[PDB]
């Protein structure tokens, strides 16, 4: 067994992913606002 | 049985939603 399997499991990948939509709409929002 | 996966992503998802409704709020047919 190479490298950390565990680190490449569902519940690491999916919380970072919707995190970064969050950023992504407030971002938007700082974006369109003025 | 509890998941992390469940427990990481229903207060996640409680924040995603939110946003939904921040943007939606300012937002009436624009998509």
């Amino acid at each position: 067994e190479e490298n950390p399997s565990l680190f490449a499991l569902e519940a690491v990948l999916i919380p970072v992913g919707t995190v970064g939509l969050i950023i992504t709409l407030i971002f938007v929002y700082f974006w369109l606002e003025r | 049985q509890w998941s992390a996966s469940i427990l990481v992503v229903v207060p996640i998802f409680l924040l995603l939603t939110g946003f939904v409704h921040l943007l939606f709020k300012l937002s009436p047919r624009l998509k």
